């Protein structure tokens, strides 16, 4: 079990967590019960930013960017309700927790595109 | 003394200046080459290859 000591400055405080191979099971839903998401964690690895159409008014395209913000992208320690549908649908409802982050990446010719990258009221 | 127009005639004898009249030569055609580039570059707008290219 890692400690602060052992995770700063390495940008694994910026990676969610994973789950191993093995785990591909099933996590049973009880209708009859309230459940909730404790930690939501979303961990970005590529961004990328629709160009501006000449004017031929074809389909532009999605390109890649360079981030230049570093690893102060992931959103985290997210937590809400999951509530049970009449149709046994689950819905999340975000309430709280780090759930935007301030980003820039960098387009081909140079032009730095912020953003703010969020998931709020989810 | 040497006309104005005759002034790099000083050179036909010496090839040591000579030799280092021509990389001085060389070297404003290559100062001259980088900094074309650099002022392409900082004013060519790459966004439009098909009705803004280069040429236009
Ligand atoms: C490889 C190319 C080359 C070379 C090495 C030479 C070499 C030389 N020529 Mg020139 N010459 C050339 C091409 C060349 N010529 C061409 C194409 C022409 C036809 C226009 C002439 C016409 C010519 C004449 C009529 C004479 C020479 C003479 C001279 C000699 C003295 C130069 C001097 O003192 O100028 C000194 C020059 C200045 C102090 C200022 C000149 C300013 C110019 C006119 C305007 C600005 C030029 C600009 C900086 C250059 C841009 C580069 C260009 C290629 C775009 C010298 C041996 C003279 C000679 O034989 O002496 C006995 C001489 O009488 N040449
Ligand atoms: C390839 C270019 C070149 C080369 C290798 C030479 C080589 C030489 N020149 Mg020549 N010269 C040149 C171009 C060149 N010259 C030009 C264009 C002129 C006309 C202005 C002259 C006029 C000249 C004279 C009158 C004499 C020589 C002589 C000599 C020799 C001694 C150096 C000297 O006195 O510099 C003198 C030349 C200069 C200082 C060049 C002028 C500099 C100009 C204005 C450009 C400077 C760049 C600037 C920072 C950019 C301005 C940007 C603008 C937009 C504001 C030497 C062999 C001498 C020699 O030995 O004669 C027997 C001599 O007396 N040169
Ligand atoms: C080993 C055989 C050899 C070689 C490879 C060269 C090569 C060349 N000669 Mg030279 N030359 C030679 C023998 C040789 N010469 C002999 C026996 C004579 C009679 C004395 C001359 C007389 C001569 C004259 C009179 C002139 C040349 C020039 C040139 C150059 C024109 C191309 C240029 O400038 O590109 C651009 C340059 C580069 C892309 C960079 C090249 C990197 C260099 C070679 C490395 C420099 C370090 C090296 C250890 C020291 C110099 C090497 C020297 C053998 C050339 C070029 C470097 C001309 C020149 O020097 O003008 C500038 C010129 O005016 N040569
Ligand atoms: C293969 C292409 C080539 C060739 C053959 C030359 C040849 C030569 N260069 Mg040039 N040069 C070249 C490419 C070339 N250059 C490039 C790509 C650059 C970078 C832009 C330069 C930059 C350059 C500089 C900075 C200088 C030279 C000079 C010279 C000459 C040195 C010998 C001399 O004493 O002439 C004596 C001069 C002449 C015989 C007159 C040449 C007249 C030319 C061909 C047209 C002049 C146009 C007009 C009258 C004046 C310019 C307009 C004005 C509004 C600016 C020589 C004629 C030097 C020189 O001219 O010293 C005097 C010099 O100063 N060259
Ligand atoms: C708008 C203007 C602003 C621009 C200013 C920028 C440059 C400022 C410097 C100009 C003043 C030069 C003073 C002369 C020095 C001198 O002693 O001359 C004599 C020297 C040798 O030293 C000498 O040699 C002499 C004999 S001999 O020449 O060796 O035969 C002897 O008399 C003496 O003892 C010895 O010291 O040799 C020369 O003849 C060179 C003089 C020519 C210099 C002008 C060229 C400037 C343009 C260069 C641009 C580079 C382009 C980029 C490419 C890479
Ligand atoms: C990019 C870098 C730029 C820096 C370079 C600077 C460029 C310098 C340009 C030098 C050119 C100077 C011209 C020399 C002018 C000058 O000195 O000539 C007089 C000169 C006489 O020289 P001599 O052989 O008699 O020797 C005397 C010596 O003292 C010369 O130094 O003859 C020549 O130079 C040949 C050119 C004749 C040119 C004659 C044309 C003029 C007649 C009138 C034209 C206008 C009126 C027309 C009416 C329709
Ligand atoms: C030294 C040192 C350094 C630095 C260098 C530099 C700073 C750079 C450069 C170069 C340069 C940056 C300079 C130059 C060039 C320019 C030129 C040479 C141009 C030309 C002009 C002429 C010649 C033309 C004329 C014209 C007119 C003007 C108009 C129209 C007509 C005509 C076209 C004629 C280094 C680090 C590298 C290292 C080594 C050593």
């Amino acid at each position: 079990t890692l400690t602060y000591d052992d995770i700063v400055g390495t940008g694994l405080a910026n990676k969610c967590p994973t789950l191993d191979d093995t785990a591909r099971g099933a996590y049973p839903i009880d209708s009859s019960q309230t459940y909730r998401i404790a930690r939501l964690c979303l961990q970005p690895t590529t961004f990328l930013v629709k160009e501006e159409p000449k004017n031929k008014r074809q389909e532009a395209e999605f390109v890649p960017t360079k981030l230049v913000t570093r690893e102060t992208t992931s959103l985290d320690q997210i937590q809400g309700e999951l509530k049970v549908n009449s149709d046994g649908s689950l819905t999340f409802v975000e309430e709280d927790g780090i759930d935007f982050q301030p980003v820039t990446v960098q387009m081909a010719g140079g032009e730095r595109i912020p953003l703010l990258f969020t998931v709020k009221n989810l | 003394g040497l006309p104005w127009y005759r002034v790099h005639t000083v050179l036909i004898n010496d090839p040591g200046r000579l030799i280092a009249a021509h990389l001085m030569h060389t070297a404003l055609v290559a100062g001259w080459a980088g900094s074309m580039a650099l002022y392409e570059l900082a004013t060519f707008d790459p966004s439009d290859p098909v009705l803004n290219p280069m040429w236009r």
